[PDB]
RNA sequence: GGGGCCUGACUGCGAGGCCUGCAAGCCGAGCAGGGGCGAAAGCCGGGCCUAGUGAACCGGUGGUCCCGUGUGGAAGGGCCA
RNA sequence: GGGAUGACCCCAGGCGGUAGGGGAGCGUUCCCGAUGCCGAUGAAGGCCGACCCGCGAGGGCGGCUGGAGGUAAGGGAAGUG
RNA sequence: GGUGGAGCCUGGGAGUGAGGGCGCGAGCGAUAACGUCCGCGUCCGAGCGCGGGAACAACCGAGACCGCCAGCUAAGGCCCC
RNA sequence: GCUGUUGGGAAGCAGCGCCAGAGAGGGUGAAAGCCCCGUAGGCGAAAGGUGGGGGGAUAGGUGAGGGUACCCGAGUACCCCGUGGUUCGUGGAGCCAUGGGGGAAUCUGGGCGGACCACCGCCUAAGGCUAAGUACUCCGGGUGACCGAUAGCGCACCAGUACCGUGAGGGAAAGGUGAAAAGAACCCCGGGAGGGGAGUGAAAUAGAGCCUGAAACCGUGGGCUUACAAGCAGUCACGGCCCCAAGGGGUUGUGGCGUGCCUAUUGAAGCAUGAGCCGGCGACUCACGGUCGUGGGCGAGCUUAAGCCGUUGAGGCGGAGGCGUAGGGAAACCGAGUCCGAACAGGGCGCGUCCGCGGCCGUGGACCCGAAACCGGG
RNA sequence: CGGGGGGAACCUGGGGAACUGAAACAUCUCAGUACCCAGAGGAGAGGAAAGAGAAAUCGACUCCCUGAGUAGCGGCGAGCG
C-alpha cells in the first residue's frame, strides 16, 4: 500500500514556527528560516545560561566591593576577612545587605578587618 | 492425564463423557500458535499490487534539453522518477506471499489449538443433530436446548451439509467442513462444536 | 538468480572437511632447472588464512 | 485461545534498518562516504586489484573433464555396521534407503565403526574389517548384480 | 692455499622456528633408503654470507600404480620429472 | 547489593563526538482484531491554546471550523517521515 | 603490582586507505616558505563547545548528561573600557 | 417491521416483533438482514453462435506357413573442403544441418552408440498429416493487507486532444454546490461587471469551477514600539507600557554575549557549492541464490517440488528430489582412516534440517538524478 | 475456385546490431537479444525413432517439477551451461 506524506510535514513545520513566534521578517514566517534561527537561538540560551550564573556573581561583587568601599577597606580585603573569620557565608548573592540592611553590612565588615590587624 | 472431553446425547442418553490424550490440555505453545495463523493469511494474501518503474511509463526517451549551456538544471527523458509524470522508484510489483510452513508444526498448531479450547472447558463434541432439512430455524432451537445462546461465537464443524446451512447466516457462528479444520478458524471463535465423526478425523489428522 | 559455482577455483583448490580451504604450494612448474631437491619436493598441499574465507564463499552450492 | 497475543514471542525483529534521518543512519546512508558506494561495486570474493586475485595458485586438481562428460561408473556408499545396530532379521539394500543412508545412492558398501550383529546383510562389499566384524553371527552376502 | 679419494650440486620425509596482509622468501635438528670421505669421533640434502630472478594460464619432452564415453584397444587426458 | 524481583530502593563508576557499529522508541498507508466499538449530543481534516503526560520523536485535553466518516488493546504488512 | 570502555580467542557489520598544525630528531631546500619528505609526541580533524591569548582549527588552561540569582580554582589577570 | 423519540433528514437511541440455504455489497436526507437494488437458492431461448461431452453413420482397419529374391523415397547416403547448431571457442570432435567437389547400395542393404578399428547392441534416412496437455490478453467477467485526481493508464473531465514540429514524432493541463435547484422573483446603486436588501436552505464565510479551504503572498483595524545609533537579527538580565491576576501573555528601551544553513574540505561567516519563498512529488527495494545471527518445529534425521483432491479468504495429499548421517586420494581405490612413500619413518587432510525474522553478499537497474557518445529502424 | 489487407500480445521462419561486461581490448559477453522482413492461428512450433545411451533398459511430441549451476564449455578470463 501507498503511505504519501498526508499530515505529516504540515505539522512539523507549524511545531516549528510557533517556536518562531516574534522573530524579524522571513525568520518567522519561511518553515525553515524558523528553523535555522532557532539552532542558534537554542545554544545561545544554554551558554547564556551559564553565563547568567557568572553575570550576576559579576553583579554581586562589585557592589559589594562599593559599599565596603565605604568603610575604608576593599573587596580584596575584605573577602580575606570573611575568609578567615570563618564566616564563608555572605555569599556574593547575599550581601544585598550592602542595600537593605547596611547597619549589618557594617558589622560584617568590622568582623572582617578584625581577622586582620 | 487432564483429558476429559464431553459427550453429547446421541438420543435421549445424557452427556457421557469421552476424554483423549495431550490432544486435551498437553501444553500450549503461543509462539508456534501465531507461526500457523501467520502462515495461514499470508499464503491467503493476493499481492495484486503492481507500479511503473521509469521504464514502463509512456514517456518517450528524448533527452529534454542540452545538459549544457541552458541555466536549467540536467536531465534525460520525463519519465525519471524526479518528474511528477515519472516512473515510481521501488515500488511494489505483484508478488506471492505464500511459503511453506512445516507440516508438522501444522498438526502440533492444530493439535494444540483444540486442547487450549478443550481446557477453556468450550471444547463440546456432540451427536444429536434432529435440527434437519438445513433451516436456520431448526437450528437454532436445537442450539436453545444445546446451551448455545449465542452469548458467545462458535465453530460448528461437520460433514452433514444441512446443518451446515442451518447455521451458516447467524452472525455468532462460523461453520464448517471439518478438512476446513484450522487453527485461525479455531481461535477466532470463543466456542468449539465437533461432530464425533469431525472428530474422528481430527483424530486421523493427527495420531 | 542461483548462484554459479567459480569454476576456476573448483579447478584448482580443495575443501576439507573442517571447512579449511586447501591449496597447492605454487612456485614449482617451470622455474625449476636446479632448485634445491628441498624446493621441488617442498610441494604438496597447504593452508591459506582469511583470503579462504572468500574462496569458500565461491564454491557456494558444493559447500 | 483469546485472539490478540497470540503475539509473536521474544525475537522477531521486523524492525530492519531504514536510513533517512537526522538521527541513526544520516545523510550519506549507513555506511558510505566517500566514492564506489554509489550502485555497484566489483565483488571482491574473487576481485580485485586487478592484481590478480590469488589466481597465481594453481589448478594440479588434474583431471577436471573431458568432452563427452562423465564416464558413468558404478558408484559406491559407505554405511558403518555402527548404524545397522539399530534393527534386527535381515538388512539388504533399499531396506537401508527407507532410512538414513544409501538413498538412491547406489551400491551398498558396509564397514567400519561398532560392533556387529547376528543378521545376514546384503551388500555389494565391506571394508575387511567390517567383514571381520561380522563374524561375531552375520553375512557374506555379496557378489549381486545382474 | 695445496693434495687424496670422491659426487650428499642425494631419493623418501621434516619436530621446530625466522619473516609475513596474501603468495612468496629463509633456516632447520632428527628418522628411513642407498652412498662418499675418515682408524674413529663424526661430516656431506652444492658454493664464507647477503644479488644472478618470474605466480598461474597455454604448450613441449621423458617417464608412470591412474582415467579411457556399451566391451577390448586405441585417440586424448591425469600423475612424476 | 538487596532479593516478601518491588523492573522498586540503596552502593560505585561512567554519559563531547564526524565516518561508522549497536540499542530502544515515535509517527504515516494498509491487514487481522470487525456481523465489533466511537460518530449528527458532530467522524476525518483545518484554526488557536499561557492546560496535561512524555527526554524526544510525539500523545491528550479545551475552545473554534468542519459536516461523515473513524477505529483500542495486541499482532501483521509496506510506494513510511 | 596493576579489574581497565584492559587483554586474548571465534564470528557479523563497518568507515578509512585526501590529512593538517605544533614541538623535538634527520633528509631535501638557501641552517627560505602557512615549503617538501620520513621518524617520536601531541592536539585539530570529529572538541569553529567553555576560559586565556584584542580578534584567530590545532600556543596556555581545560575533556561540555541536564538544572541553580551558591562555593573553590586553572591559564591569565587586578588604573578606566 | 411496526411504533415511539431527537433531528432538516433516521437507517441513530428506545419499546415490542419477524426472516434466514438470504447477516456479500450498494443506495435510501445520518448508522437498515426485514424500504429499494440485490444476496442464498432456483427458473429461462423462438433466433444466431458453440458443441462427440452422449449417440449414431461412413472412411478406415480385420491370417498362417514354403518358396523366389522383384521393391523398400538419389545428385540422396558416403568422403573431402567451407560453416551453422548442440555444454563443445579446432579440441582426441563424434552427432544434427549444408554452400562446393567427388559420388553408392536395396537387407551381405544402410545411419548410429563422441576420432578410429574389432566385437556386442540400437534404429531403418533422403515424402507428407496428426488433436490434447503449452503461450498470449484486443475483448467479457471475478477478486484485491492495488491507486485515489502532482496518485492510478498519457487520458476519472469530448485526449492521443489542445499545443509543438515540414515530418517521423512529441505531448499537457482540467474531478466534487446541495438531501432536493428549492440555482436567488421583486426593490436599490451601476452602462455593465459587481454589490446591498428581500428570498430558498439544517447551513449561503454551501451562491454556482460553489465541500473541506493549510502556507507563501497582499491588505484593514487594534496593542506595544522606534528619527545620536553600528546590524547572522537572536539570546540572557533588568526596567517600562498593554491585555485577564500575588500567575501569566504581548511588546522592547538599556546592559552582557553572539562569524547564517547545507555541501565539500587539512581548513568556510566565509569573497568556495546549492538554495527567491510556500506547498505538494522526490532516493538503500524486490525476486532467486548465498552467508552469519535469531524465534520456533522435529531430530540421525529433516524436508517435500511440480501436480492431484478439498475449500471458495480451509486445508489436505504428493518423497521425484534436496541437504545431513564419512573421510582421504587427480584417479583406479581404500575406508575411520587415507594420500606421498620401499616403509611396523615421518607428516597432510581426517565427528543436522525445515519454516519465520534481521544483518550482509552474488545476479538482475540494485540508493536516486545526470552525460560526451555507440547501434537498429525510420 | 483461391489469393491480396488487417489484428494487443503470444508463435514460427528468413535476416540480425551496439552500448554493455570482460574494471583497457580484439577471441569471448550483451545475444540469436533489440530491431527489420515473411508467414501461422486461436494458438504456433513439435510430433510417432535411420531416437536415447549402457540399463536382461526405455519407447511419438509438447509443457511443468526434478536432475543441476551438475556434466562440461571457457583469452580454462569474464562468464556460458
Amino acid at each position: 500500500p501507498r503511505a504519501k506524506t498526508g499530515v505529516v510535514r504540515r505539522r512539523k513545520h507549524k511545531k516549528i514556527l510557533k517556536l518562531a513566534k516574534g522573530y524579524w521578517g522571513l525568520r518567522s514566517k519561511s518553515a525553515r528560516k524558523a528553523r535555522e534561527t532557532l539552532f542558534a537561538a537554542g545554544n545561545y540560551a544554554y551558554a547564556h545560561r551559564k553565563r547568567r550564573k557568572r553575570d550576576f556573581r559579576r553583579l554581586w561583587i562589585v557592589r559589594i566591593n562599593a559599599a565596603c568601599r565605604q568603610h575604608g577597606l576593599n573587596y580584596s580585603t575584605f573577602i580575606h576577612g570573611l575568609k578567615k573569620a570563618g564566616i564563608e557565608v555572605d555569599r556574593k548573592n547575599l550581601a544585598d545587605l550592602a542595600v537593605r540592611e547596611p547597619q549589618v553590612f557594617a558589622e560584617l565588615v568590622e568582623r572582617a578587618k578584625a581577622a586582620q590587624g | 492425564m487432564k483429558e476429559v472431553a464431553v459427550y453429547q446425547i446421541p438420543v435421549l442418553s445424557p452427556s457421557g463423557r469421552r476424554e483423549l490424550a495431550a490432544d486435551l490440555p498437553a501444553e500450549i505453545n503461543p509462539h508456534l500458535l501465531w507461526e500457523v495463523v501467520r502462515w495461514q493469511l499470508a499464503k491467503r494474501r493476493r499481492g495484486t499490487a503492481s507500479t511503473k518503474t521509469r521504464g514502463e511509463v509512456a514517456y518517450s526517451g528524448r533527452k529534454i534539453w542540452p545538459q549544457k549551456h541552458t541555466g536549467r538544471a540536467r536531465h534525460g527523458d520525463i519519465g525519471a522518477p524526479i518528474f511528477v509524470g515519472g516512473g515510481v522508484v521501488f515500488g511494489p510489483k505483484p508478488r506471492d506471499y505464500s511459503y511453506t510452513l512445516p507440516k508438522k508444526v501444522r498438526k502440533k498448531g492444530l493439535a494444540m489449538a483444540v486442547a487450549d479450547r478443550a481446557r477453556e472447558g468450550k471444547l463440546l463434541l456432540v451427536e444429536a443433530f434432529a435440527g434437519v432439512n438445513g433451516k436456520t430455524k431448526e437450528f437454532l432451537a436445537w442450539a436453545k436446548e444445546a446451551g448455545l445462546d449465542g452469548s458467545e461465537s462458535v465453530l460448528l464443524v461437520t460433514g452433514n451439509e444441512l446443518v451446515r446451512r442451518a447455521a451458516r447466516n447467524l452472525p455468532w457462528v462460523v461453520t464448517l467442513a471439518p478438512e476446513g479444520l484450522n487453527v485461525y478458524d479455531i481461535v477466532r471463535t470463543e466456542r468449539l462444536v465437533m461432530d464425533l465423526d469431525a472428530w474422528e478425523v481430527f483424530q486421523n489428522r493427527i495420531g | 538468480p542461483k548462484m554459479k559455482t567459480h569454476k576456476g577455483a573448483k579447478k584448482r583448490v580443495k575443501i576439507t572437511a573442517s571447512g579449511k580451504v586447501v591449496a597447492m604450494k605454487t612456485g614449482k612448474r617451470h622455474l625449476n632447472w636446479q632448485k634445491s631437491g628441498k624446493e621441488i619436493r617442498q610441494k604438496g598441499r597447504k593452508f591459506v588464512l582469511a583470503k579462504p574465507e572468500a574462496e569458500r564463499i565461491k564454491l557456494l552450492l558444493p559447500y | 485461545d483469546l485472539r490478540p497475543n497470540p503475539g509473536a514471542n521474544k525475537r522477531r525483529k521486523r524492525v530492519g534498518r531504514g536510513p533517512g534521518s537526522g538521527h541513526g543512519k544520516t545523510a550519506t546512508r549507513g555506511h558510505k562516504g566517500q566514492k564506489s558506494r554509489s550502485g555497484g561495486l566489483k565483488d571482491p570474493r574473487r576481485f580485485e586489484g586487478g592484481r590478480s586475485t590469488t589466481l597465481m595458485r594453481l589448478p594440479k586438481r588434474g583431471m577436471q573433464g573431458q568432452v563427452p562428460g562423465e564416464i558413468k561408473r558404478p558408484r559406491y556408499q559407505g554405511v558403518n555396521l555402527k548404524d545397522l545396530a539399530r534393527f534386527e532379521g535381515e538388512v539388504t539394500p533399499e531396506l537401508l534407503v527407507r532410512a538414513g543412508l544409501l538413498k538412491k545412492g547406489y551400491r551398498l558398501k558396509i564397514l567400519g565403526e561398532g560392533e556387529a550383529k547376528p543378521l545376514k546383510v546384503v551388500a555389494h562389499a565391506f571394508s575387511k574389517s567390517a567383514l571381520e566384524k561380522l563374524k561375531a553371527a552375520g553375512g557374506e552376502p555379496v557378489l549381486l548384480e545382474a
